[PDB]
C-alpha cells in the first residue's frame, strides 16, 4: 500500500504521513514519521488496495479531555489528569471507501533529524473500520466492523477498561444505540433496536500494545435505520472516532400475470398484461421495459400497444411495490412462438435488469 | 494576581518565605488540564482573599519537570502545603476559594483560637459549625495544657478556642476550669440543650477527644460534605431532603424535627443507631446505592446502611405523622426488614427451559442446595452472549427432564451480583455444586452446546439425564 499519505491540517496546511523523502514543501511539524507500536495504522495501509485512490486525510490538534458522557465518567474515576499525556496531540482523520480510520498521534516537540527534516510521531490510539459504507439486504442483519489498537504510556496489570459508544446520526441530532465499558461494571444506557457489539481486547497479554474489537451488529435492518452512523472508542481522557455510512437496499423480484396465454387467432388482442415489481428498495430508480422477444423483428424488439404504471405500493418494512402494464396489439400469425417480457432496471440490479416472459400462441 | 509562578529555578529558594506560619500552597498543573483550568478562577481569588496570611504559588510542569519529579506529581491539579520549606501534606479540600481559604486560615494556627472579648467569644461560636470552647482562669493550669493537646490532635476536624476572660469564665464553670461545646445555633431543638459541659472529674487530651466525639452532633446532625467522614461508618439512618439552611432553613428544621421525634424516643427506650439529615443534591450520587429517587419531590426519604454494609431502605413514604418512619425502625430493630438488593422484578412465569435468575430469587434458585446450578451472567449488549443465547437455550432443553440440574441466566448489569461471584467480563458462567454453595467454580470451558454436556457429565453431582436425539 501507500508509503505516505498527503494530508490537509485544520485549525488550510499542507502535511503528510510517512508510514525518509524530503519535503522542503512541508513545514516539518507537518511532515510526520510514523511509530505505530499496536500496529493498526499502518497494517491498515499494508493492506490498501493497489492502485486505489489517495484516502483523504485530516490532521489537527488534539486535546485529551474526559469523556463528556456521564456513562463514561467510569473510566475517569480520579478527579486529575495523568501526566502521562503531557506534550502535544494530533488527531488523524483517514477516509475513504476502502476504509475510514482515525488516530491520536503524539508528536515530538522539534522537527530535527540527522538524515532528513522530519518529525517523529507515535500513534497512541487507533480506531478503524473496514465498512465505511455498507450496503445492507433489506431484513437482514447488518454487522459495522470495528477494530482499535492502543499503546499505553511505557513511562508507567493487562489491557485497560474501555469505552465503546455507536449511534446513528441526523441533522446534528444523534440517537445512542449501544453503550459499553468492557471491564468496568458500570450504568448503561439502554441497547437500542436489539442491536450488541463484541466489545472486547482480543487478548490480556501483560504489559501491551493491546488491539481490541467493537463491531457493532444490527438486526433486520429496515430503511429508516439507514444513515450516518458514527462509532467512539474511549480510554481515559482518549477518544476516536469513525464514520459509517450504511444503506439498505433490496433488489425486486419480477413477475407476469397472465403467468402463460392460451392459443389466439390472428387479429385478436392478449389479455392485459401485468409485470409485478415487488419488494425492492429504494423506491427511486425503477424503470420498465416491454419487450417482444424471438419475433419477426430480431429476439429483442421494443413492444408496442398500450402501456401504464401503478402508483407506489408502500409496505411496512420500508419497502415498495408497483405494477408495470402493457395491452398489446391484436397478434399476428408470425408472433406465434414469441415471448411478452418486461425488463426492469434498478440500481440494485445488474446492468441487464431483470425479466419475466409469457409465451404467445 | 497573587499567585506566585515559581519554577525550577526559584521553588527551593522562594519556597521558604512564607507568611506567618511559615505556610504555603502550591498547586502543581499543567495549562492543557481541565480540572486546572476550571481552579483557575477559584485559586486566584483565593490568592489575593489571602495575602498576608498564606501565600499561593504554581508550577507549571510541563515547564518545570524536575520539582514535579521531585514532589512526585503524576495529576493535575496537584495540592500541596509547605511549611517551612518541606512537603506538609496534600490538600485534602473542595477545589473552591471559599475551600481554599478557610482550611488555610485554619492550618495557619492557632491550634486553639484565644477569646480576649464577649464580642470575640459570640462571634465564634456563631459559625455553623460547633465550637469547643475552654474556660481557664489560671494561666499555668494543667487543664488548659491538656486541652492545648487535644486543639492541636483534633484541629484537623473540629473548632478550638479559650478564654480567660472574667465574665466568660465565672458564666461557664465554677472552678474555673472547664469546656463547653457548642452545637451550631441554627440546628438548636427542643430535643436536646444546644452546649454540653464536660464533667470528668480530671481533663486530659484523651478524655476531651472521646468526649468531643461522642457529643458534637447531638440524636441528628446534618452531614455535610465537611463532616460526612465524621458521621458515616457506623450503623447510619439518614433522612435525604431539601437541606440548605440559607434559602430554606425553615423546611430544613420542618423535616429535621420529624426525623428527631422519632429518633428520641427509640434513642431514649435503648436502642443503637445514629441519625442525619443530608441534602438529596449534595449526596445525589449516594442515593442509587439505596435505589433511591431523587425527585424535585421535596419529601424526604430514608435509608440505613449498617456499619457492617448491610442496605436497609424505607419503602413506605415519609409521613409528616412519622408514624411512617417509627413503623419502619421498629421493624429495623425488630430484625422484620429486608436488606436492599437492585434486582429486576421476578418474573411472573419462569419455567425453564432456561431459569431466569434476578436478584430477588436467586438465593432461592441458584442457591438450593439440593440442586446443580449452572448460571450464566450476560450483559443485554454483548455480542457474545446473544450467540451463546441459542446454544444455552438448547442445553436447558436438553437438561430439562434432569430433577438434579438447572441451568439458568441473570442480567448481571440489572441486578446485584450476590457477594461469592465475581462477574469480570460478559458472560461470566459459574458452575453451584449442590453442597458447595459457598464455593462455586468459574466455567472456564468452551462456550459450545457439546463442551457445556461433556462438562455437566463430567462434573454433575449425580449422574446427569441428558435428553438425546
Ligand atoms: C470482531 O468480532 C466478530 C465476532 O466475534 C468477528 O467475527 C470479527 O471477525 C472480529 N473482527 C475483528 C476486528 O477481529
Amino acid at each position: 500500500g501507500p508509503a505516505v499519505i498527503e494530508c490537509w491540517f485544520v485549525e488550510k496546511r499542507p502535511g503528510a504521513l510517512l508510514l525518509p523523502p524530503p519535503r522542503p514543501d512541508l513545514d516539518p511539524e507537518l511532515y510526520l514519521s510514523v511509530h505505530d507500536p499496536a500496529g493498526a495504522l499502518q497494517a491498515a495501509f499494508r493492506r490498501y488496495p493497489r492502485g486505489a485512490p489517495a484516502p483523504h486525510c485530516e490532521m489537527s490538534r488534539f486535546v485529551p479531555l474526559p469523556a463528556s458522557a456521564k456513562w463514561a465518567s467510569g473510566l475517569t474515576p480520579a478527579q486529575n489528569c495523568p501526566r502521562a499525556l503531557d506534550g502535544a496531540w494530533l488527531m488523524v482523520s483517514i477516509s475513504s471507501p476502502v476504509l475510514s480510520l482515525s488516530s491520536l498521534l503524539r508528536p515530538q516537540p522539534e522537527p530535527q533529524q540527522e538524515p532528513v527534516l522530519i518529525t517523529m510521531a507515535t500513534v497512541v490510539l487507533t480506531v478503524l473500520t473496514h465498512t465505511p459504507a455498507p450496503r445492507v439486504r433489506l431484513g437482514q442483519d447488518a454487522l459495522l466492523d470495528l477494530s482499535f489498537a492502543y499503546m499505553p504510556p511505557t513511562s508507567e496489570p493487562g489491557p485497560p477498561p474501555f469505552g465503546l459508544e455507536w449511534r446513528r446520526q441526523h441533522l446534528g441530532k444523534g440517537h445512542l444505540l449501544l453503550a459499553a465499558t468492557p471491564g468496568l461494571n458500570g450504568q448503561m444506557p439502554a441497547a437500542q433496536e436489539g442491536a450488541v457489539a463484541f466489545a472486547a481486547w482480543d487478548d490480556d497479554e501483560p504489559w501491551g500494545p493491546w488491539t481490541g474489537n467493537g463491531t457493532f451488529w444490527l438486526p433486520r435492518v429496515q430503511p429508516f435505520q439507514e444513515g450516518t452512523y458514527l462509532a467512539t472508542i474511549h480510554l481515559p481522557y482518549l477518544q476516536g472516532q469513525v464514520t459509517l455510512e450504511l444503506a439498505v437496499y433490496k433488489p425486486p423480484k419480477v413477475s407476469l400475470m397472465p403467468a402463460t396465454l392460451a392459443r389466439a387467432a390472428p387479429g385478436e388482442a392478449p389479455p392485459e398484461l401485468l409485470c409485478l415489481v415487488s419488494h425492492f428498495y429504494p423506491s427511486g430508480g425503477l424503470e420498465v421495459e416491454w419487450e417482444l422477444r424471438g419475433g419477426p423483428g430480431g429476439r429483442s424488439q421494443k413492444a408496442e400497444g398500450q402501456r401504464w404504471l401503478s402508483a407506489l405500493r408502500h409496505h411496512s418494512d420500508g419497502s415498495v411495490s408497483l405494477s408495470g402494464h402493457l395491452q398489446p396489439p391484436p397478434v399476428t400469425t408470425e408472433q406465434h412462438g414469441a415471448r411478452y417480457a418486461c425488463r426492469i432496471h434498478h440500481p440494485s440490479l445488474p446492468a441487464s435488469g431483470r425479466s419475466a416472459e409469457v409465451t404467445l400462441e | 494576581s497573587d499567585v506566585l509562578e515559581l519554577t525550577d529555578d526559584n521553588f527551593e529558594s522562594r519556597i521558604s518565605d512564607t507568611g506567618s506560619a511559615g505556610l504555603m500552597l502550591v498547586e502543581f498543573f499543567a495549562p492543557w488540564c481541565g480540572h486546572a483550568k476550571r481552579l483557575a478562577p477559584e485559586y486566584e481569588a483565593a490568592a489575593t482573599r489571602l495575602k498576608g496570611i498564606v501565600p499561593l504559588a504554581k508550577v507549571d510542569c510541563t515547564a518545570n519537570t524536575n520539582t514535579c519529579n521531585k514532589y512526585g506529581v503524576s495529576g493535575y491539579p496537584t495540592l500541596k502545603i509547605f511549611r517551612d520549606g518541606e512537603e506538609a501534606g496534600a490538600y485534602d479540600g473542595p477545589r473552591t476559594a471559599d475551600g481554599i481559604v478557610s482550611h488555610l486560615k485554619k492550618q495557619a494556627g492557632p491550634a486553639s483560637v484565644p477569646l480576649r472579648t464577649e464580642e470575640e467569644f459570640k462571634k465564634f461560636i456563631s459559625d455553623k459549625d460547633a465550637s469547643i470552647v475552654g474556660f481557664f482562669d489560671d494561666s499555668f493550669s494543667e487543664a488548659h495544657s491538656e486541652f492545648l493537646k487535644a486543639a492541636s490532635n483534633l484541629r484537623d476536624n473540629y473548632r478550638f478556642a479559650h478564654t480567660n476572660v472574667e465574665s466568660l469564665v465565672n458564666e461557664y464553670d465554677d472552678n474555673g476550669e472547664g469546656i463547653i461545646l457548642f452545637r451550631p445555633s441554627h440546628l438548636t431543638n427542643k430535643f436536646e440543650d444546644k452546649t454540653v459541659a464536660y464533667t470528668e472529674q480530671k481533663m486530659t487530651s484523651g478524655k476531651i477527644k472521646k468526649f468531643i466525639q461522642e457529643n458534637i452532633f447531638g440524636i441528628c446532625p446534618h452531614m455535610t460534605e465537611d463532616n460526612k467522614d465524621l458521621i458515616q461508618g457506623k450503623d447510619l439512618l439518614i433522612a435525604y431532603y431539601d437541606v440548605d439552611y440559607e434559602k430554606n432553613a425553615k423546611g430544613s428544621n420542618y423535616w429535621r424535627n420529624r426525623v428527631m421525634m422519632v429518633a428520641k424516643k427509640f434513642l431514649d427506650a435503648g436502642h443503637k443507631l445514629n441519625f442525619a439529615v443530608a441534602s438529596r443534591k449534595t449526596f445525589s450520587h449516594e442515593l442509587s446505592d439505596f435505589g433511591l429517587e431523587s425527585t424535585a419531590g421535596e419529601i424526604p426519604v430514608v435509608a440505613i446502611r449498617t456499619a457492617k454494609g448491610e442496605k436497609f431502605v424505607m419503602q413506605e413514604e415519609f409521613s409528616r405523622d412519622g408514624k411512617a418512619l417509627e413503623r419502619f425502625l421498629q421493624d429495623y430493630f425488630d430484625g422484620n426488614l429486608k436488606r436492599y438488593l437492585k434486582s429486576e422484578p421476578i418474573p411472573e412465569s419462569n419455567d425453564g427451559p432456561v431459569k431466569v435468575v434476578v436478584a430477588e430469587n436467586f438465593d432461592e434458585i441458584v442457591n438450593n442446595e439440593n440442586k446443580d446450578v449452572l448460571i450464566e451472567f450476560y450483559a443485554p449488549w454483548c455480542g457474545h452472549c446473544k450467540n451463546l443465547e441459542p446454544k444455552y437455550k438448547e442445553l436447558g432443553e436438553k437438561l430439562s427432564k434432569d430433577p438434579n440440574i438447572v441451568i439458568a441466566k441473570m442480567d448481571a448489569t440489572a441486578n446485584d451480583v450476590p457477594s461469592p461471584y465475581e462477574v469480570r467480563g460478559f458472560p461470566t458462567i459459574y458452575f453451584s455444586p449442590a453442597n458447595k454453595k459457598l464455593n462455586p467454580k468459574k466455567y472456564e470451558g468452551g462456550r459450545e452446546l457439546s463442551d457445556f454436556i461433556s462438562y455437566l457429565q463430567r462434573e454433575a453431582t449425580n449422574p446427569p439425564v441428558i435428553q438425546e436425539e
